[PDB]
């Protein structure tokens, strides 16, 4: 897939992209999804 | 050479601006009918049939369910894509008091999901922020215009706040006016499409006619992605403001990008006319942009930029209309009314009563 293309991941977290959906892999200091949320 | 060139361009432009006719009688537009055309043909494919409680079950699976059920937001408790989400909420909120029950399949991912070349499993209906005439999907106005767009550097939260940004972007093509500007075509931006490539294979051999450079998105896999440069860095939107020649291209899908290069009242270069966001049909070639066809040859660059360079009055007037366009009918009031105009029109078309469903969590107000 390409979801990751347009920068799902906020706050310096990073994306992989996989066939079905993409994962977020997020800092310490931020949680979610998408990075959106404070640890 | 350039002269047939030349006869052909200002043929073009005479004959769009005679042919415009501006999108609202006035320009406040108190009735919110700028881009009523797109909002009535998404709809139309539905007119006569309705919406059943089957078809939007069968299509609960492109998109995130939401649920106004008496003045409460309900939604699938999985987000895909939870900043986009927030962005699309910012608008449902606010409009879920004086609004009647509905069920909503909002496609947050980029490209759209019912293609009209398939079917009648692809029926609909389903709201995405971009289509082609290819696409059945609902255009809505995008999460972006207040949060959830692409995280860069500059803006690490995701690129929104159209309304703060609209007033940065105001300010900055004040400070730099027309004459001020580089004579040089620009675009910093990734490879999200290989329609972006020559633009930036012509800056590399032609650095004095564009600067064009390929930075890296989240999805970077080889040095392809950049054709083999180091991945150059990120350049603010009011950056963008200091070159007359802006260039705007697809993505996945429509390009956010878009909207910001009119604000820095330079000349905008639009490359494609396929994929769409929902105030697209009212900007039009040759009277707010210069179009190019997909897939621009660099000599077809050199042929456009140069024509505009001797002729800059054109270039100017061009680029203050679709400045003039974006800042009267791209307002936060545009983008609000919109959706609530799309919404009431939509739930005229349900054939069915909308009931409560527990796995839903409450979103609000
Ligand atoms: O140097 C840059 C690079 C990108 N962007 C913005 O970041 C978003 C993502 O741009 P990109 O080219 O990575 O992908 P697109 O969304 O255009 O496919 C768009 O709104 C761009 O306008 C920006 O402001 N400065």
């Amino acid at each position: 897939g390409d979801q990751c293309e347009s920068n799902p991941c906020l706050n310096g977290g990073s994306c992989k992209d996989d066939i079905n959906s993409y994962e977020c892999w997020c800092p310490f200091g931020f949680e979610g999804k998408n990075c959106e949320l404070l640890e | 050479n350039e002269d047939e060139f030349s006869f052909k361009i200002r043929r073009q432009i005479e004959k769009a601006n005679a042919d415009y006719k501006p999108c609202s009688s006035d320009p406040q537009d108190s009735d919110c009918s700028c881009h009523a055309n797109v909002l009535k043909r998404d709809l139309a494919p539905y007119k006569s049939t309705g919406v059943t409680r089957q078809m939007i079950e069968s299509s609960a699976r492109y998109g995130t369910k939401y649920k106004i059920y008496g003045h409460r937001l309900y939604r699938d408790a999985n987000c895909m894509f939870p900043a986009r989400c927030e962005g699309i909420e910012h608008f449902l909120l606010p409009l879920v008091a004086t609004l009647p029950d509905m069920d909503l399949i909002i496609n947050t991912r980029d490209y759209p999901q019912l293609n009209a070349a398939w079917g009648n499993a692809a029926g609909g209906p389903v709201f995405s922020f971009s289509k082609t005439k290819e696409y059945r999907d609902i255009m809505y106005p995008a999460w972006t215009f207040w949060a959830g767009g692409p995280a860069t550097k500059l803006h690490p939260r995701g690129i929104g706040r159209w309304d703060q940004m609209r007033e940065k972007l105001e300010k900055r093509a004040a400070a730099i006016p027309w004459s001020q500007k580089r004579s040089l075509g620009f675009f910093r931006g990734s490879r999200t499409s290989d329609e972006r490539d020559s633009l930036i294979l012509l800056s590399r051999r032609n650095p004095e006619l564009v600067e064009a450079q390929y930075t890296k998105n989240q999805g970077w896999k080889s040095p392809k992605d950049t054709l083999d440069a180091p991945a150059a860095d990120e350049v603010s939107f009011e950056d963008h403001c200091k070159y007359k020649y802006l260039f705007n291209f697809r993505g996945v899908a429509a390009s956010f990008r878009l909207k910001h290069l009119f604000l820095c009242k330079s000349l905008v270069f639009h490359v494609g006319d396929e994929w769409q966001e929902f105030f697209y049909d009212q900007l039009k070639p040759w009277v707010h942009y210069v179009p190019l066809k997909s897939y621009p040859s660099q000599q077809e660059y050199e042929h456009i930029l140069s024509f505009f360079k001797k002729n800059d009055a054109l270039a100017q007037e061009i680029a203050q209309r679709g400045y003039d366009f974006i800042w009267e009918h791209l307002r936060m009031k545009d983008i609000k009314c919109y959706w609530r105009k799309l919404l009431k029109r939509y739930v005229k078309l349900l054939q069915y009563e909308v009931k409560p469903e527990d796995q839903l969590i409450y979103i609000g107000p």
